[PDB]
C-alpha cells in the first residue's frame, strides 16, 4: 500500500512519495493559527481549566501521568446552549498550543458515496497520527452522532456508519493514544451513548448562560 | 488459589491417629470439612490427600457400607476435582485387588464401576475394573455375561490407555466371544487390532495369541488359506523359529493348508514362495507332498494316501502328526478337502491339454465312477473354475472354447509377427558369428 | 559500498516488469490462456524449464513484456487491505486485565481455542466444534477487549475489521474484500476473524429500499453465504461484536453461522470489585481504600467508567498537586462520574 | 392461478403414476395439495399481519 | 483460430477434490423435498417420452424458499455430491461487478459453459441479490442490476428444451423476487422449505444424534415433543452444545441433563406478554 513511483517504460520502482489522502482531508488542517489569548474568554473559568488540563497538559508534561500511573482522559465534548463560548474556547486552544490541529463540521463528513464519509475520517485520524502528536476539533459534532433507530426510511443509515467508524476510531482495537479529540454540540440528548461513553468522550464539560458576573466580564 | 498445605498435613496425622483410635465419625466430619474448604479452595493436592487418607481409614474399619457411601459422596461432591477423583479410585483399584470376599469384591466393583462411568480423568481404571469383573463372572461359569461386559468397553478409543494394555483388552474379547460360540463379532473384533503392531518391540506372546485366536476363527467354516497365512506368520515368529519342535510344527501345518487350499493365483504364488525354502529339506514327506501338487501331471489318489497315509493323519513318532487330519470329525471333514482338492488339480491338470476326453476315460483316470465325476464336472464348470462342455449324448468332454473367425486371423498374425522377429534375430546372430569368424 | 550500491543500481536499471495474470486453460502443451489483470486475454507460450504441473487453471503467473511468455508462477494474491487486516497491534492486554468475565471467557475459549489443540475429545463426543460467537451487550463491558486478549495470548492468526471499513463506492466491491478476506482465511488455516460492529453490514433486508441499502444487503448476502455455503469452511473461526444484536438479518444470527451468543453486562458488585482492582493497582496509593465504597457508589457503571473512575482520582490527586491518590480522591471521582452519567442513556437490546 | 396450478401438479402426479393419462384419483390429490398450499399461504400472510 | 468451446472464467466444481461432504444420508427427513428438487432435476433427465404425452411442459429450472435455517443449501450440496452431471456454483452477489458489460457478460458466459456440458446443473444460491422487483431506474447501479437481471431472464427463454442443463437458486425471500423469473418457461418448481413438524423433527434428532454417545437415559420425545417452533438449524445446535458441556464436564457420554441444558441454552423464550392479557 505504501507510494512510490516507477519509470513510465521498464516498471521498476524508483522512488518513495509522501502518503496520499484525499484533498477534504488536507483541507481540514489548521495553517492560519488563530489567535485569540485566554483572556478573552470570561465567565467560563472551571471548564477552561478542565479542558486544557484534558488535552494540552498532557502533551507538555507527560511525566507526571507516567509518575501516577494514570492514562490521562481521551476525548473532551464541550455542551451548551447556543452562543454559549464553545467554538471560542477551541479556537483559543488552538491557538496557544502547538500540536497539530485539525478542523471539521459534522456535515463535512457526510458524503454521497457509500464508504466515503468512513474513509475521510479514517484518513483523517491517520494524518493525524503520522503528523505526530495532534488534536481533532469535530464542531456540529451533533452532525453525525444521532442515535440510530428502526425504521424503514434509508439514507440515514450512512451518517450511523460513518459514525460507528468515528466511534471505533476513538476507542478501539489497535489503541491510540497520540491524537486527542474534541467536540461542540448544543444538543447533547441526540447523541449516541456509544460516543458520550466513558472511554471515548471521557470528559464532557458544561458551558451555562452567563451569570451576572460573566455577562460583566463580556461586555 | 489459596494454600492449605500446611493445615492439611498437620491434621491428617490427628485424623488417622483418632481413626485407628474409634473416633471414625469426627475424622471423617473434620476430612470432610477440610475437603470442602480445599476444594472451594481449588487445591487439587491437598484434596487428593485428604481423599486417600478417608478412603485408607474407612477400608480399615470393615466399614463395606461406610466405605461404599464414603466413595459416592466424594466423587459427587461439588466442584469436586478430577485428579481427586482419579486418585481416590486408583487406590480403590488397588484395594479391589487386595479384598477376597466374593460379595465384598462384587459389591466394591460395582461402586467403583458406577463412579467409574464415563470419565476420561478416570478411564483406565475402569477399562481394568471391567476386566476383573469378567474374570470373576468367567470362573464362576458364566460365559454369556462375561462376553457382554468386556464387549460393551471400547479399547482404541481410549487415547491415554498405552497399547500394549489396548491389545491385550482386545485379545481377551476375542477369546471369550470365541468362548461363547459365536464368529461374526469376532471377525469385527479382529479387525481392530492391527497386525502391523506385532513387529515393534516385543509383541511376542500377545502375538501368538492373536494367531492362535484367528486360526480357531477361520477353522470353522474353512479358510485354508488365511489359516496357511497365519501359520506362516507364526513360523516367521522368532520364537518358534528358534526352537526347533516349534518351527517344524508351524512349517507342517503351513505346507499342508496350503496343500488343501482353492487352487488360484493367490494360492499358486503363496506356494511357489513356500516352495523355495532351504529348511523345507528337514520335512522330508511334507516337500515331496508340496512338489507333487506343484508338478504338472495326474497323480493318484492311491499313491498319496498308501505313501503318505501314514506321516499325515496317524503321525509319526520322530516326526509330530498335527491336528490336521487327526480323527475328530474336522479331521474327516480336511480329509475329504484333500481328496477334493487332488481331484480338482488331476481336473485342472487334464484341461490344460486334453482337448477331448471321454466321460468314462476321465472317470477311469480320477478314480470315480461315471455320475460322480459327471457331478464333479458340473459343479466346477457352475462355479466359473474351469470350461468345458460335456456331450451327455456322445460322452465326450470338450475343453475347446469357440474360435470366431475374427480370433483365428488374430492368432494367424501374431504367428506371422513372432517368425518376422525370429527372422531378424536369425540375421543378428549370423551377422556375430561372421564378424567373429571371418575377419581372419 | 557507495560503488557497490552504485553498481547494484546501474545493473537495476536495465529490467522489465513481467504481467501479472491468471492462467485460465493449458490448451496442448505449449499453450496456455492467460487473463492479463487489466482483462486482456491472451494465448502465450510457456518457458521449458517450469513445472507445468503446477499450472492449474487459476495459478497467477508473471508474463514478459513483449514475447508474453509465462516465465513464474506465485502464490495467490494477499490485497493490501488483508495485509492491513491481518497486522494490527492489539496492545498486550491479558486475561488478567479482564475483570468480571470468568463464564463468558470459558466459552469464548472453548468455542475457538479448544478445537484447535485438543479436537480428540470433540472425535469422542462425536461433534463438529462450533465455529463463530456473537457478543452482545451494553457499552463498554469488555467486547473488545476480549477479542484484543483473544488475538494477543492466542496462537493462531487473527483478521480484524470493522465493518463499517468493508463498505466502497464502487459497485460490487465490498463483497469481493468480504470473499478475499475468507479466502485468505482458507489459505492461512487456523485464523480467527472478528468483525466489529456486524451492525454496520448486518440489518435487516427490507422490501422496500434505495440503491445503498441495496448495495450492502449484497455485500451481506456475501457474507452470509462465506459462513455456511456451498463450501464447508472447516478450520477459520468467527466473533461479531454489536450494542445492537436486534438489529441484525435473522439469517445472521442463526445457529450455523453464529453459533453462541454471549452476553456481556455491566459489572455486578464483585465484578466491580475485580475490575476496580485491576485498574487500581499500578497507581501510587497512600492510606487505606475500601472498594467496598465505590462500589456501593457505582451503581450502572460499566468497565470503561471505573477505569475513568481511577484517572479522574489520578487527575484530582495531580489537581491538588500531591504525588498520590489518597481515599477521598476516589471519593470525588467516582461521585463526578456518576454525574456525567445522567447523558447516557441507560438500556440494553436483546437478539429477537 | 389456483385452477391453473392443479392442471400442472395433477399431470405431473400421473407422470409419477408412470402413465400416460391422468386420474381422477390423482386431481383430487392435486387440488388437495394445492388448495393446501392455498391456505397455508393465507394463513401465513395473517400471522405476518398478526 | 478457433479455440474449444469454452475458455471461460467461471471454473466448474471439480467433482474431485471440491465435491462437498453431504450424503443424502446425512439429511434426516425432508423426503417430500428430496422428492422434488430430485424428481425435477432426474426425473425430466430420464424418460421424457411420459412427459409429452400429457402435454405438460418439463420444468426449466427450480425455486428453493424457505425460512431462514431450514436446509435450503443442504440439499443442493448433496444433489451436488451424488450427481454425475457437471456442477457450476456461484452467488448471486458475484455477478454485480464495478465495470459496465461485466455482470452480463458473467451471467452469458456461465450459462455458455452450461450449455457446452449437456448434463450441467447451475446452483445461484442467494438470487435475491439480483431478482429484486422493485428497482429505482435513476441511479446507473440500480441499472446495472436490472441489466443483469434482464440478461438472466434472455439466458433462460434461450433453450430449445432438448439441452440437459438446469438450474436450481434459493432465496430466504420469494416474495421479494420479481414475477419475471416466476413466469412459466423459466423457474417452473417452488419448493417449500418449511420449519420442522414433530416428525420431521424426530427424524433430524435421530439422524443428527445418530454419531453419538448418547447414554440410553436420553428420551428425545421429550424434546421433541416441546411445543416449539425451533428451525433444522437449532436442531443441531441443541445437539452440539449438549456435548460441549459433556467436554465441559470432562466426559464423553451425554446425560438427559446436559441435553436440558442444551435445549434451555438455544431455545430462550420470548419475553412474557404479562399476564394481565388472557
Ligand atoms: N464567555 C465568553 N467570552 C468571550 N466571548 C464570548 C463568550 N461567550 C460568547 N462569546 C462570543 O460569542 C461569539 C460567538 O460565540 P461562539 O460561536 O464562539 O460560540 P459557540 O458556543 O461555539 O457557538 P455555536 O453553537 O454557534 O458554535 C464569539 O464572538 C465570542 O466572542
Ligand atoms: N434435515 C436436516 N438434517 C440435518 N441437518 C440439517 C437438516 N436441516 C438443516 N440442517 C442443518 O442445517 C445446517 C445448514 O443450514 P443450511 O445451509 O441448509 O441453511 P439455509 O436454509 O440454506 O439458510 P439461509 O436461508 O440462511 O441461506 C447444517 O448444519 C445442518 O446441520
Ligand atoms: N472488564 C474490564 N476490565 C478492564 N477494563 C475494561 C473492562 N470493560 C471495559 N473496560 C474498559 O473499556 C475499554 C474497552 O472497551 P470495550 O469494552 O473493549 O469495547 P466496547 O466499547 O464495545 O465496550 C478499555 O479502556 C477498558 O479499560
Ligand atoms: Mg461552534
Amino acid at each position: 500500500g505504501d507510494l512510490v513511483g516507477v519509470n513510465k517504460d521498464s516498471y521498476l520502482i524508483l522512488e518513495t512519495l509522501p502518503t496520499e489522502y484525499d484533498s477534504r482531508v488536507k483541507a481540514m488542517e489548521v495553517d492560519e493559527r488563530p489567535t485569540e489569548q485566554y483572556s478573552d474568554i470570561g465567565g467560563l473559568d472551571k471548564q477552561i481549566q478542565e479542558l486544557v488540563e484534558a488535552i494540552v497538559l498532557p502533551m507538555n508534561h507527560k511525566e507526571k501521568f507516567e509518575n501516577l500511573g494514570i492514562q490521562p482522559p481521551k476525548g473532551v465534548l464541550m455542551y451548551g446552549p447556543p452562543g454559549t463560548g464553545k467554538t471560542l474556547l477551541a479556537r483559543a486552544c488552538a491557538a496557544q498550543t502547538k500540536a497539530t490541529f485539525l478542523k471539521l463540521a459534522g456535515p463535512q463528513l457526510v458524503q454521497m458515496f457509500i464508504g466515503d464519509g468512513a474513509k475521510l475520517v479514517r484518513d483523517a485520524f491517520a494524518l493525524a497520527k503520522e503528523k505526530a502528536p495532534s488534536i481533532i476539533f469535530i464542531d456540529e459534532l451533533d452532525a453525525i452522532g444521532t442515535k440510530r433507530f428502526d425504521s424503514e426510511k434509508a439514507g440515514d443509515r450512512e451518517v450511523q456508519r460513518t459514525m460507528l467508524e468515528l466511534l471505533n476510531q476513538l476507542d478501539g482495537f489497535q489503541p491510540n493514544t497520540q491524537v486527542k479529540v474534541i467536540a461542540a454540540t448544543n444538543r447533547v440528548d441526540i447523541l449516541d451513548p456509544a460516543l458520550l461513553r466513558s472511554g471515548r468522550l471521557d470528559r464532557k464539560i458544561e458551558f451555562p448562560m452567563p451569570n451576572e458576573e460573566a455577562r460583566a466580564r463580556i461586555m | 488459589e489459596v494454600d492449605y498445605s500446611a493445615t492439611v498435613d498437620q491434621r491428617l496425622p490427628e485424623c488417622a491417629k483418632l481413626a485407628k483410635e474409634g473416633r471414625l465419625q469426627e475424622v471423617i466430619e473434620t476430612l470432610l470439612s477440610l475437603e470442602k474448604q480445599t476444594r472451594t479452595a481449588s487445591d487439587m493436592v491437598s484434596t487428593s490427600r485428604i481423599l486417600v487418607a478417608v478412603v485408607k481409614m474407612c477400608y480399615e474399619a470393615k466399614e463395606w457400607d461406610l466405605l461404599n457411601e464414603n466413595i459416592m459422596l466424594l466423587s459427587k461432591r461439588r466442584s469436586q476435582l478430577k485428579q481427586a477423583v482419579a486418585k481416590m479410585v486408583q487406590q480403590c483399584c488397588t484395594y479391589v485387588e487386595e479384598i477376597t470376599d466374593l460379595p465384598i469384591k462384587l459389591r466394591l466393583i460395582d461402586t467403583l464401576r458406577m463412579v467409574t462411568e464415563g470419565k476420561i480423568y478416570v478411564e483406565i481404571e475402569r477399562a481394568r475394573l471391567t476386566k476383573t469383573l469378567a474374570t470373576i463372572k468367567e470362573q464362576n461359569g458364566d460365559v454369556k455375561e462375561a462376553a457382554s461386559i468386556l464387549q460393551e468397553l471400547q479399547v482404541e478409543t481410549y487415547g491415554s490407555m498405552e497399547k500394549k494394555e489396548r491389545v491385550e483388552f482386545i485379545l481377551e474379547q476375542m477369546r471369550l466371544c470365541l468362548a461363547v460360540k459365536d464368529y461374526i463379532r469376532t471377525q469385527i473384533i479382529s479387525k481392530k487390532i492391527n497386525t502391523k503392531f506385532f513387529q515393534e518391540e516385543n509383541t511376542e506372546k500377545l502375538k501368538l495369541k492373536y494367531y492362535n485366536l484367528m486360526i480357531q476363527l477361520d477353522q470353522h467354516e474353512g479358510s485354508y488359506l488365511s489359516i496357511c497365512k497365519h501359520y506362516r506368520a507364526i513360523y516367521d515368529t522368532p520364537c518358534i523359529q528358534a526352537e526347533s519342535e516349534k518351527w517344524q510344527q508351524a512349517l507342517k501345518s503351513v505346507v499342508l493348508y496350503v496343500i488343501l487350499a482353492p487352487f488360484d493365483n493367490e494360492q499358486s504364488d503363496l506356494v511357489h514362495r513356500i516352495s523355495g525354502d532351504k529348511k523345507l529339506e528337514e520335512i522330508p514327506k511334507y516337500k515331496d507332498l508340496l512338489k507333487l501338487f506343484t508338478t504338472m501331471e495326474l497323480m493318484r489318489w492311491s499313491t498319496l494316501v498308501e505313501d503318505y497315509g501314514m506321516e499325515l493323519r496317524k503321525g509319526s513318532l520322530e516326526s509330530p502328526a498335527t491336528d490336521v487330519f487327526g480323527s475328530t470329525e474336522e479331521g474327516e471333514k480336511r480329509w475329504k478337502d484333500l481328496k477334493n482338492r487332488v481331484v480338482e488339480h488331476n481336473i485342472r491338470i487334464m484341461a490344460k491339454y486334453y482337448t477331448r476326453i471321454t466321460m468314462k476315460r476321465m472317470a477311469q483316470l480320477l478314480d470315480l465312477s461315471v455320475d460322480e465325476s459327471e457331478a464333479f464336472l458340473s459343479n466346477l464348470v457352475v462355479n466359473k473354475t474351469i470350461f468345458a462342455k460335456v456331450d451327455r449324448l456322445a460322452g465326450i468332454i470338450n475343453f475347446q472354447r469357440p474360435k470366431d473367425p475374427n480370433n483365428l486371423l488374430n492368432d494367424w498374425s501374431q504367428k506371422l509377427n513372432s517368425l518376422m522377429s525370429l527372422v531378424n534375430k536369425t540375421t543378428h546372430l549370423i551377422a556375430k558369428e561372421e564378424m567373429i569368424h571371418n575377419l581372419q | 559500498k557507495q560503488y557497490e550500491k552504485s553498481e547494484n543500481d546501474l545493473k537495476a536499471l536495465q529490467s522489465v516488469g513481467q504481467i501479472v495474470g491468471e492462467v485460465l486453460k493449458q490448451l496442448t502443451e505449449e499453450k496456455f490462456i492467460v487473463k492479463a489483470t487489466n482483462g486482456p486475454r491472451y494465448v502465450v507460450g510457456c518457458r521449458r524449464q517450469l513445472d507445468k504441473s503446477k499450472l492449474k487453471p487459476g495459478t497467477r503467473v508473471a508474463l514478459d513484456m513483449t514475447t508474453l511468455t509465462i516465465m513464474r508462477y506465485l502464490p495467490r494474491e494477499v490485497d493490501p487491505l488483508v495485509y492491513n487486516m491481518s497486522h494490527e497491534d492489539p496492545g498486550n492486554v491479558s486475561y488478567s486485565e479482564i475483570g468480571g468475565l470468568s463464564e463468558q471467557i470459558r466459552e469464548l475459549r472453548e468455542v475457538i481455542e479448544l478445537p484447535l489443540t485438543n479436537p480428540e475429545l470433540f472425535q469422542r463426543v462425536g461433534i463438529i466444534p462450533p465455529k463463530g460467537c456473537l457478543l452482545y451487550g451494553p457499552p463498554g463491558t469488555g467486547k473488545t477487549l476480549l477479542a484484543r486478549a483473544v488475538a494477543s495470548q492466542l496462537d493462531c492468526n487473527f483478521l480484524k475489521v470493522v465493518s463499517s471499513s468493508i463498505v466502497d463506492k464502487y459497485i460490487g466491491e465490498s463483497a469481493r474484500l468480504i470473499r478475499e478476506m475468507f479466502n485468505y482465511a482458507r489459505d492461512h488455516q487456523p485464523c480467527i476473524i472478528f468483525m466489529d460492529e456486524i451492525d454496520a453490514i448486518g440489518g435487516r433486508r427490507f422490501s422496500e429500499g434505495t440503491s445503498a441499502d441495496r448495495e450492502i444487503q449484497r455485500t451481506l448476502m456475501e457474507l452470509l453465504n462465506q459462513m455456511d455455503g456451498f463450501d464447508t469452511l472447516h478450520r477459520v473461526k468467527m466473533i461479531m461484536a454489536t450494542n445492537r444484536p436486534d438489529t441484525l438479518d435473522p439469517a445472521l444470527l442463526r445457529p450455523g453461522r453464529l453459533d453462541r451468543k454471549i452476553h456481556i453486562d455491566l459489572p455486578n458488585e464483585q465484578a466491580r470489585l475485580d475490575i476496580l482492582k485491576i485498574h487500581a493497582g499500578p497507581i501510587t496509593k497512600h492510606g487505606e481504600i475500601d472498594y467496598e465504597a465505590i462500589v456501593k457508589l457505582s451503581d450502572g457503571f460499566n468497565g470503561a467508567d471505573l477505569r475513568n473512575v481511577c484517572t479522574e482520582a489520578g487527575m484530582f490527586a495531580i489537581r491538588a498537586d500531591h504525588d498520590f491518590v489518597v481515599q477521598e480522591d476516589f471519593m470525588k471521582a467516582v461521585r463526578k462520574v456518576a454525574d456525567s452519567k445522567k447523558l447516557e442513556s441507560k438500556l440494553d437490546y436483546k437478539p429477537v | 392461478a389456483e385452477v391453473k396450478g392443479v392442471c400442472t401438479e395433477a399431470g405431473m402426479y400421473a407422470l409419477r403414476e408412470r402413465r400416460v393419462h391422468v386420474t381422477q384419483e390423482d386431481f383430487e390429490m392435486a387440488v388437495a395439495k394445492v388448495m393446501q398450499k392455498d391456505s397455508e399461504k393465507n394463513m401465513s400472510i395473517k400471522k405476518l399481519w398478526k | 483460430d478457433v479455440l474449444p468451446p469454452e475458455a471461460d472464467s467461471s471454473i466448474m466444481m471439480l467433482t474431485s477434490d471440491q465435491k462437498p461432504d453431504v450424503m443424502y444420508a446425512d439429511i434426516g427427513g425432508m423426503d417430500i423435498q428430496k422428492q422434488e428438487v430430485r424428481e425435477a432435476v432426474e426425473l425430466p433427465l430420464t424418460h421424457f417420452e411420459l412427459y409429452k404425452q400429457i402435454g405438460i411442459d418439463p420444468p426449466r429450472g427450480v425455486l428453493m424458499y424457505g425460512p431462514p435455517g431450514c436446509g435450503k443449501t443442504m440439499l443442493a450440496k448433496a444433489v451436488a455430491h451424488h450427481t454425475t452431471a457437471a456442477f457450476i456454483r456461484v452467488v448471486g452477489s458475484e455477478f454485480v461487478q464495478k465495470y459496465l458489460g461485466e455482470g452480463p457478460r458473467m451471467v452469458r458466459d456461465v450459462f455458455r459453459l452450461a450449455k457446452e456440458n449437456a448434463p450441467a446443473i447451475i446452483f445461484i444460491d442467494e438470487i435475491d441479490a439480483i431478482a429484486t422487483k422493485r428497482f429505482d431506474a435513476q441511479t446507473g447501479a440500480d441499472r446495472e442490476v436490472q441489466r443483469i437481471l434482464l440478461e438472466l431472464l434472455n439466458q433462460m427463454d434461450g433453450f430449445d428444451q432438448n439441452v440437459n442443463v438446469k438450474v436450481i437458486m434459493a432465496t430466504n425471500r420469494a416474495d421479494t423476487l420479481d414475477p419475471a423469473l416466476l413466469r412459466p418457461g423459466r423457474l417452473d418448481r417452488k419448493i417449500e422449505f418449511p420449519l420442522p413438524d414433530r416428525r420431521q423433527k424426530r427424524l433430524i434428532f435421530s439422524t443428527i444424534t445418530s454419531k453419538m454417545n448418547l447414554s440410553e437415559e436420553v428420551d428425545l420425545e421429550d424434546y421433541v415433543a416441546r411445543p416449539d417452533k425451533i428451525s433444522g438449524a437449532d436442531i443441531n445446535s441443541i445437539c452440539q452444545e449438549s456435548g460441549m458441556l459433556a467436554v465441559r464436564e470432562n466426559r464423553y457420554i451425554v446425560l438427559a441433563k446436559d441435553f436440558e441444558k442444551a435445549y434451555k441454552t438455544v431455545i430462550k423464550k420470548d419475553e412474557q406478554e404479562h399476564e394481565f392479557y388472557k
